[PDB]
């Protein structure tokens, strides 16, 4: 009997099976529903749209996240998230299969309390097990001394980790992902002149960012150079035909990842967190988490950001300590990676929690089995 | 000790009080302006400040023809920066302190112009 | 001529004047730096906030602690504090009155050096006398054989004295004071859903633990009692007007000082560097150390502390020796009130750093002097 | 040597001097030129008509404005306006005047850029200098704790202010105003029989909603009371001489503020705007600013305004927390009054832009001095 990994992120839904190499289906994580009015007596006009046939027929829609910033807002739709990618999806029958759900650290207790509670009262799984998501991008990194940096719209957080051994007194969790990267996007074309109000426009501008903006090794010398117009424009062609070119912002987007007082925030970016839960650490362990930076998540897929990162921390680390970053080029799906190679380990398959234990003990089981 | 600190701290305040306000008073008269009575409320506008502080150095000082609190703000950057332009070197001392009437602080300059001057 | 006594703590400022009861002026001693832009021309606005001017216009500021763990980290600033508390909150000349300053012990002696040649070339002072914190407070209680244990923001003393004969090799050092209790409450109230993050939420979160957090006299039993609901839970309401309801996270932030693992910490907790440091003294000194247990410091006011610390020392020292805990009511001003009684002794005005004995022996002289 | 105060929304242009209490000049910002032929051989017909008298002129005319949604579309005639202030309403060689005009937030920065350019080299302006609008309003207002709500006929942005400064990560800028009701309401109206399709009916339709609309408080109560005809109907007489009776539609059409679905946007209302923008600041600042939401602009003179807005904001700000609604009786003006009040200050000065300057850096000067 195989089991389900689900990568529930904050964007997109990464699911899949147990065992295999890569997710079956991956697709944006939004529900939209139609605002404008229907003149059609003869339709089969569904009531919400979910996924990518959503993300198809925006024009009409008002597409919602269910979550924010990794926790789960509405409890309502991300049930129907789950009952699409269950059946219209993978097409699986839920009574069948064993269940893993991946999370962040620092998350509400009612976070994975409801999420068993509605996986078990309304799905009936056999079993379920959420699993951190930091230590699976470890997993699938094949490695055993990281320190997980993952951050894709939602959180951000490192979890370092020296021999199978988490420090728990030293993540870093950070709300600065790549949502609120577009968000600034959309906000900093409206100098050049092109306004992105709508959710539907949301979209085109989270397209934009993610196939036009790079990150600087050098924010002040590449500003400098974008003055004196040169190779920085790019055009890009709406869905409507028309053409808009963004030179500037195409690295003062994702350099928010580094000086979050872009947005108003008061944490120091992702550069320095990292060293900041090093230096948390204990000094004999410093030594070889500087030399596996294991990067995860979609955001860490800009083109300069493996070797921005390395050159700031290198400017605080001392003068004798070699660093390392390990970004893999699949550093966007290592967490569900990571999830099908744990949920198919010989040892593994006894620390689910099965149905058993759930009728005999309730929700407050996961705090107790995770 | 329920925190008795509190009286200690306003009759220290009152007895700085009427000593300041007897010497601005002092000062006051001595180049025919009209006294004023008090402390924390007389200073509000930052007028009062300006013709003072002329009347201590010995040059011209205008304000503006505004009565609104922008105005009393504007007279207080204009008394502060007269002040450090003689190198008094204040610290938590700012414009909307005054105008606020902060006791802590509308008594913290006048020292500090005492201790230069005086 | 009356002299200065200012207990410049590590958390609040406590300044005063010599022989009095009480200080004048206490305040939180933090400088902060307005952050964001500045759009109205006629104002007088300053550039630096500190104190409680800081602490109230404080959604426009990063506010930072000069003093950290006891120690200066910043010299350009904790200037600053001291001349406000000089000029602005006693309005006095410096050159006129000698300052009493205090210290914590096993401090670095960079600390006390650069101290003393601040308050000489900088304010003039005509004398000046640094004394240890954990001293001062016997004098405040009366006694002269007791075992103080002060504490809070930063520190943990405990100077064992027999007979004004403080026994060096038995004093214990621990950093585990209020703002690591501080840090940790804020860090567990992320579970329940609320998230407080910037510097200008941390103070909500240290006010939140002053008057909400208690300790437990038996912490695995209150901790059972309080899974199912009780009276446990409470309700405090911030500045936005929303209100939070902690009910676990009361006696579980200041049982750290307990257990410091709830941190990351191999120290034991308070209850036991008390007893180490007692029996490092001599076997005909314990029999009466252990009943004068001289509490004083910030964070031993909760409503807790005064008893479960005597509970969890009886049941280490022997079954005869009769333990006693004096915890006086103001336990928190009483290295103050210490410093306005050793500065207004007869006896004392032969020890304080003169200024013609700086001129001829450098600031080095605070070693030999104290 | 007095400097002129001209914000030129987007339409009325309301300009005088700088230091008076008073616009001097009033007018609409529309171009007009005439389309029917003209057959009158002697008649000196100009060329374009340009203000009130292209207002009192509109039958044989093609009304339009030049700037639309803040940004200015038509260069050509932006200088008739200006030029047409300048010579016949105020009647002042600009080589001697300052000038400071005024903008909003979040605009191209070509606009702004563009209109400088103007200002120095058509009209050798000897200083010049563009605020933001919502700044403005404050400083007329006397305060300097508020959330500026302007909007009229281009714009509705909120700029949350603390004490002089401005948070510009949280200014939110909602495009829908004057307008854009007047087209609501001239494309309701035809329900009933009444067709306003010219460019001289739209300014009859202005002229309809500027004295028979007002505000609902409870709007589906509204709805359900005027269905049985009542003292809601009222009648407006058109320059033909004929008459109409508008029942319903006076209270429907100032609803699209508060409901932006009816003209199918999908933004939210200005209460909602309001209260987003409120939270996006920090905790200790949304106490004071919940109870200063200082209205601005020609939008805000509706009659039951400030009491719609102030029940809409307390049906969602916290229970214990006061919320009052600054609404002057001359809000209209009071970015005009303001921008007086702000040339007039003494410490002002060293803000203007030199002609110096601009011959130094050029056009990109305005970027970083305002
Ligand atoms: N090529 C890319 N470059 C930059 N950012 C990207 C790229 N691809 C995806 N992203 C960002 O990653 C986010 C999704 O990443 P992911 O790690 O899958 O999020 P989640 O963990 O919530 O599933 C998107 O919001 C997008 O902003
Ligand atoms: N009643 C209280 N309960 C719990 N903690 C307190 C209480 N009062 C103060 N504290 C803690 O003590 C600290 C201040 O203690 P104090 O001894 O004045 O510091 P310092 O040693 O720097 O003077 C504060 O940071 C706060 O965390
Ligand atoms: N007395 C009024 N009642 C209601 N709405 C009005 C009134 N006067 C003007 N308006 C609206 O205000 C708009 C003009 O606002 P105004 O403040 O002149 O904008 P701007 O900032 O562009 O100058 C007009 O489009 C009109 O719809
Ligand atoms: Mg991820
Ligand atoms: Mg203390
Ligand atoms: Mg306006």
């Amino acid at each position: 009997t195989t089991a389900l990994v689900c990568d529930n992120g904050s964007g997109l839904v990464k699911a899949g099976f147990a065992g295999d190499d890569a997710p079956r289906a991956v697709f944006p994580s939004i529900v939209g529903r139609p605002r404008h009015q229907g003149v059609m007596v003869g339709m089969g006009q569904k009531d919400s749209y979910v996924g990518d046939e959503a993300q198809s027929k925006r024009g009409i829609l008002t597409l919602k996240y269910p979550i924010e910033h990794g926790i789960i807002t509405n409890w309502d739709d991300m049930e129907k998230i789950w009952h699409h990618t269950f059946y219209n999806e993978l097409r699986v029958a839920p009574e069948e299969h064993p269940t893993l759900l991946t999370e962040a650290p620092l998350n509400p207790k009612a976070n994975r309390e409801k999420m068993t509670q509605i996986m078990f009262e309304t799905f009936n799984v056999p079993a379920m097990y959420v699993a951190i998501q930091a230590v699976l991008s470890l997993y699938a990194s094949g490695r055993t001394t990281g320190i997980v940096l993952d951050s894709g719209d939602g959180v951000t957080h490192n979890v370092p980790i020296y021999e199978g051994y988490a420090l728990p007194h030293a993540i870093m969790r950070l709300d600065l992902a790549g949502r609120d990267l577009t968000d600034y996007l959309m906000k900093i074309l409206t100098e050049r002149g092109y306004s992105f109000v709508t959710t539907a426009e949301r979209e085109i501008v989270r397209d934009i960012k993610e196939k036009l903006c790079y990150v600087a090794l050098d924010f002040e010398n590449e500003m400098a150079t974008a003055a004196s117009s040169s190779s920085l424009e790019k055009s890009y062609e709406l869905p409507d035909g028309q053409v808009i070119t963004i030179g500037n912002e195409r690295f003062r987007c994702p350099e928010t990842l580094f000086q979050p007082s872009f947005i108003g925030m008061e944490s120091a970016g992702i550069h320095e967190t990292t060293y900041n839960s090093i230096m948390k650490c204990d000094i004999d362990i410093r030594k070889d988490l500087y030399a596996n930076n294991v990067m995860s998540g979609g955001t860490t897929m800009y083109p300069g950001i493996a070797d921005r990162m390395q050159k700031e921390i290198t400017a605080l680390a001392p003068s004798t300590m070699k660093i390392k970053i390990i970004a893999p080029p699949e550093r966007k799906y290592s967490v569900w990676i990571g999830g099908s190679i744990l949920a198919s380990l010989s040892t593994f398959q006894q620390m689910w929690i099965t149905k058993q234990e759930y009728d005999e003990a309730g929700p407050s089981i996961v705090h107790r089995k995770c | 000790f329920s925190d008795i600190i509190k009286s200690r701290s306003d009759e220290h305040n009152d007895v700085q009080k009427k000593t300041f306000t007897k010497w601005i008073n002092a000062r006051f008269s001595k180049s025919g302006k009209p006294p004023i009575n008090d402390m924390f409320t007389d200073l509000k506008d930052g007028r009062k400040l300006l013709d003072l502080l002329e009347g201590l150095t010995g040059t011209s000082l205008p304000k503006e023809r505004g009565s609104t609190r922008v105005h009393a703000l504007n007279n207080v950057n204009r008394v502060l920066q007269v002040l450090h332009q003689n190198n008094v070197e204040l610290v938590n001392i700012g414009g909307t302190d005054i105008v606020d009437g902060n006791h802590k602080l509308t008594l913290g300059l006048l020292w500090s112009i005492i201790l230069h001057w005086q």
